RNA sequence: UUGAAGAAUGAGCCUGCGAGUUAGUGAUGCGUGGCGAGGUUAACCCGUGGUGGGGGAGUCGUAGCGAAAGCGAGUCCGAUA
RNA sequence: UGAAAUUGCAUUACGAGUAAAGAUGCUCGUUACGCGCAGCAGGACGGAAAGACCCCGGGACCUUUACUAUAGUUUGGUAUU
């Protein structure tokens, strides 16, 4: 509940790549992080799922 | 009598040209964010059996060639 | 009663099935009633299925 | 002129019966059963495994799944058409294998191991790219 | 049974009887015989004369790998890596 | 006239030891002619009962706010209407 699982997904094409925790209240909002997309082939944004 | 096969057997064991039995390798089906990509990827292909194991196994199958 | 005088039908016998599937044996019977009929001028009692009550098998 | 008292198996072929619990001087007493416990009465299941999780149950099901209409192919190999049919083998059928060997009422897919020096002429179901290749360079065909 | 002459069990004695068997065209080895890239029949039919003959339906071997489509001395994960 | 329980045996002493830790049967000694009859109960861990106490495995019956069911009781809907 303190350090949920949060899944990232690409910002392109919606797949949920990864999987990780966060804080929850050091990170209220959802995460943006720099990933890389096995079906876009590159780096994307990936953004928590909400 | 025909003596019938294990059917739990029937669905996890195969059984090579060889004559090797393997299994999935076990603890990926769920629980797998902790996990990193090395112990997921080392419970991610096949395993073969050791010796005893795998004559348990050629035993519970009834000349059932595996899956 | 449970059986019916006009098409002889009779209680069926099957399981209660419980949350946990512990079978147990049970019953069903007809819904039987008892009516007055007259047939061929003879007034009597008859125990008669709903069914052949609605199919209009039975004179009252 | 044997005569049927000149009749005796082969050596080794009539192997002993072993009969048990006969006296000491043989598989006497508890009959190479030991002492007490399970094994000195019935037998123990193959799937149990103690009350441990047995490795039946342990190892995760391979799952898929079985496709109700697939058909395997009765498969030859070149070298083994080159085999059976060494003298310029002209046309080869379907019947002409399941006279050698390839178990008919089957379908006949051609596989190409070997090199196949003489040329053929096979009407068969499927072959593998790789056969059609050597067939063709060989100087013959595949048809249907 | 760690250990019994044991003051641990059983047996008064003799005679008789009393416990690893049988069935699978079961599973898996070995010996042996037949045939051999092939081996073998089941039910059944004929022999009212039997243990002999037919019957190849099926089945195991003949190619594997893959969840499978499928491809195939390769195949699958993989990007025709 | 005529049983019984019991019974591995037998030409079946005692002391101090030793030994599955309390010995007629083992050791070292001591004593002791053979066989009866009537008696007593210290021992043969005497007989009788596969300890009933204790633990372990199984069972049975009893209890309840253990679980899961269920007869009965009760609620409404619907058929009879
Ligand atoms: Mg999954
Ligand atoms: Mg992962
Ligand atoms: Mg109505
Ligand atoms: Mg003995
Ligand atoms: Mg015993
Ligand atoms: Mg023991
Ligand atoms: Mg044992
Ligand atoms: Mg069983
Ligand atoms: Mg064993
Ligand atoms: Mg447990
Ligand atoms: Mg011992
Ligand atoms: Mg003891
Ligand atoms: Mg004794
Ligand atoms: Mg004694
Ligand atoms: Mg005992
Ligand atoms: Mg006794
Ligand atoms: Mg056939
Ligand atoms: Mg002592
Ligand atoms: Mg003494
Ligand atoms: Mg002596
Ligand atoms: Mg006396
Ligand atoms: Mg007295
Ligand atoms: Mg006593
Ligand atoms: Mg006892
Ligand atoms: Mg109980
Ligand atoms: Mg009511
Ligand atoms: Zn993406
Ligand atoms: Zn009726």
């Amino acid at each position: 509940d303190v350090r949920p699982k949060i899944t990232l997904a690409c910002t392109e094409c919606k797949e949920r790549n990864y999987i990780t925790k966060k804080n929850r209240r050091n990170n209220p909002d959802r995460m943006e992080m720099a990933k890389f997309c096995p079906r876009c082939r590159k780096h994307t944004a990936h953004r928590e799922t909400r | 009598p025909k003596m019938k096969s294990h059917s739990g057997t029937k669905k996890r064991f195969k059984v090579t040209g060889s004559g090797k039995v393997t299994a999935r390798k076990a603890g990926k089906r769920h629980l797998n964010e902790h996990k990193s990509s090395r112990v997921t990827r080392r419970l991610t292909g096949e395993t073969v059996l050791s010796k005893g194991e795998a004559a348990k196994v050629k035993k519970l199958l009834a000349g059932h060639p595996g899956r | 009663a449970a059986v019916c005088d006009i098409c002889a039908k009779r209680p069926g016998f099957g399981h209660n099935v419980p949350w946990s599937k512990k079978k147990t044996n049970r019953r069903w019977s007809p819904n039987i009633q008892r009516v007055r009929v007259v047939e061929n001028g003879t007034h009597k009692r008859m125990n008669v299925c709903t069914s052949c009550l609605k199919a209009g098998r039975v004179s009252r | 002129a044997i005569e049927l008292h000149d009749l005796k198996p082969a050596p080794g072929a009539h192997k002993a019966k072993t009969r048990v619990g006969r006296g000491e001087g043989s598989k006497g007493k508890t009959a190479g059963r030991g002492t007490k416990g399970t094994g000195a009465r019935k037998n123990v299941p193959e799937f149990f495994a103690g009350g441990q999780m047995p490795i039946h149950m342990q190892a995760p099901k391979l799952g898929g799944f079985h496709n109700p209409f697939r058909t395997e192919y009765q498969v030859v190999n070149l070298d083994k058409v080159e085999a059976l049919f060494p003298k310029g083998g002209k046309i080869t059928v379907d019947d002409l294998v399941s006279v050698g060997a390839v178990r008919d009422n089957e379908l006949v897919k051609v596989l190409g191991t070997g090199e196949l020096t003489v040329k053929v002429d096979l009407v068969v179901d499927a072959w593998s790219k790789s056969a059609q290749e050597k067939i063709e360079k060989a100087g013959g065909s595949v048809t249907k």
